[PDB]
């Protein structure tokens, strides 16, 4: 077999910037015969397949944008990404497109930083639809915040917090750069019909207080 | 013009079996190295098989990982390339591509498909239960914001949400799967319009798109 070593793992740039991403093969990659490395970038965005980035080992596929960049030979390639762009938000994986059998790298997260942003808060109550099951889900949305840091507290009525409560990150936003989650706090119809005032409070390193979308209701 | 999509991929039991195909179109297939690609849940891309062109024998090669297990072929007539999955293991659990291997100067893969997931798992399919998530209003601000609550179902594999509703303001967000109580997954997708986009006893459509199963759809109130 032939390793891809592929580094660094993960890149956080601020957009606007240069960046230079390395791709070292245990085994040349050059034809000894027609002299060209077989070695290709690809570029897979959040939940897409991968897509032809770079060929050869610097030609760049036609349509890439010129930002794009490949150099290299032998056993350590590179490739630059000129003026990172929001979109570029993505896993760079270089393969060896050599010898069976074929092999790619770890790859390499490119993250995009940018301005602190404030969290929009929602709640909203369990569906009537549910409720007629047992269960009663309180569904939390946070919008667009940076950083991605950020905890969430579910007092149920007086204060509780718990094990009953599900988590979830979005992926970087490849226009703002900016995170979302949701947090789903799910208890029993019974259960949830105890109290009556639950509430949403986010503690994020933008503001000071703790952010809290609230609501009171369960008799109805 | 040149497409590849592949199909056949979902829940199947460890020591199961499974024939995924790759609908190969806009070229000469009868002559293109064809391969087989997977992607576990968080890792590198993986190569399993290759087929190759009529012109040296289509003959294969396996991945060590799978040699045995797997058999790739070619329905030459139909231009679709098949992968046969035999004994499958939960390690086997990806998504997965099918990829042309074009050589020119140097050898590149230069289309790719969509992927198809398979679940190997001993658990049992659960179709999700659609909830509509609204506000009464006295918690609307407009823009408005509804979603849809996609719950307890099995396998994760592939999700598509899509709403009756699009252009200028109208946003979408779908968060990924949070494995619940249960061992069941749970996602939420929410969507934001104008609010004169979404007034009174009007509602928006959200479809939900899973693994190989045909769609489900709920009608939520603005
Ligand atoms: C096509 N390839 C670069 C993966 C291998 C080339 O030699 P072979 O495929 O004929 O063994």
């Amino acid at each position: 077999d032939i390793v891809m070593t592929q580094s660094p793992s993960s890149l956080s740039v601020s957009a606007g910037e240069r960046v230079t991403m390395s791709c070292k093969s245990s085994q040349s990659l050059l034809n000894s015969g027609n002299q060209k490395n077989f070695l290709a970038w690809y570029q897979q965005k959040p939940g897409q397949p991968p897509k032809l980035l770079i060929y050869g080992a610097s030609t760049r596929e036609s349509g890439v944008p010129d930002r794009f960049t490949g150099s290299g030979s032998g056993t350590d390639f590179t490739l630059t990404i000129s003026s990172v762009q929001a979109e570029d938000l993505a896993v760079y994986y270089c393969q060896n497109d050599h010898s069976y059998p074929l092999t790619f790298g770890a790859g390499t997260k490119l993250e995009i930083k940018r301005a602190d942003a404030a969290p929009t808060v929602s709640i909203f109550p369990p569906s009537s639809e549910q409720l007629t099951s047992g269960g009663a889900s309180v569904v939390c949305f946070l919008n667009n915040f940076y950083p991605k840091d950020i905890n969430v507290k579910w007092k149920i009525d007086g204060s509780e917090r718990q094990n009953g409560v599900l988590n979830s990150w979005t992926d970087q936003d490849s226009k703002d750069s900016t995170y979302s989650m949701s947090s789903t706090l799910t208890l029993t119809k019974d259960e949830y019909e105890r109290h009556n005032s639950y509430t949403c409070e986010a503690t994020h390193k933008t503001s000071t207080s703790p952010i809290v979308k609230s609501f009171n209701r369960n008799e109805c | 013009e040149v497409k590849l999509v592949e199909s056949g991929g979902g829940l199947v039991q460890p020591g199961g079996s499974l024939r995924l195909s790759c609908a190969t179109s806009g070229f000469t297939f009868s002559d293109f190295y064809m391969e087989w690609v997977r992607q576990p849940p968080g890792k590198r891309l993986e190569w399993i098989a290759a087929s190759r062109n009529k012109g040296n024998k289509y003959t294969t090669e396996y991945s060590a990982s799978v040699k045995g297990r797997f058999i790739v072929s070619r329905d030459t007539s139909q231009s679709i390339l098949y992968l046969q999955m035999n004994a499958l293991r939960a390690e086997d659990t990806a998504i997965y591509y099918c990829a042309r291997n074009y050589y020119g100067s140097t050898w590149y893969f230069d289309v790719w498909g969509a992927g198809t997931t398979v679940t190997v798992s001993s658990e049992s399919a659960r179709n999700p239960t659609i909830y509509p998530l609204t506000l009464p209003p006295a918690l609307s601000s407009d823009p408005v914001i509804i979603g849809c609550l996609i719950h307890d179902y099995f396998p994760s594999g592939t999700m598509n949400v899509t709403w009756g509703k699009s252009g200028k303001d109208i946003t979408t967000v779908n968060f990924p799967p949070a494995l619940a109580s249960g061992g069941r997954y749970t996602m939420s997708n929410q969507l934001t319009l104008p609010a004169v986009e979404c007034p009174e006893g009007e509602s928006v459509k959200c479809s939900v798109q899973h693994d190989s199963n045909p769609v489900q759809e709920l009608d939520v109130n603005c």
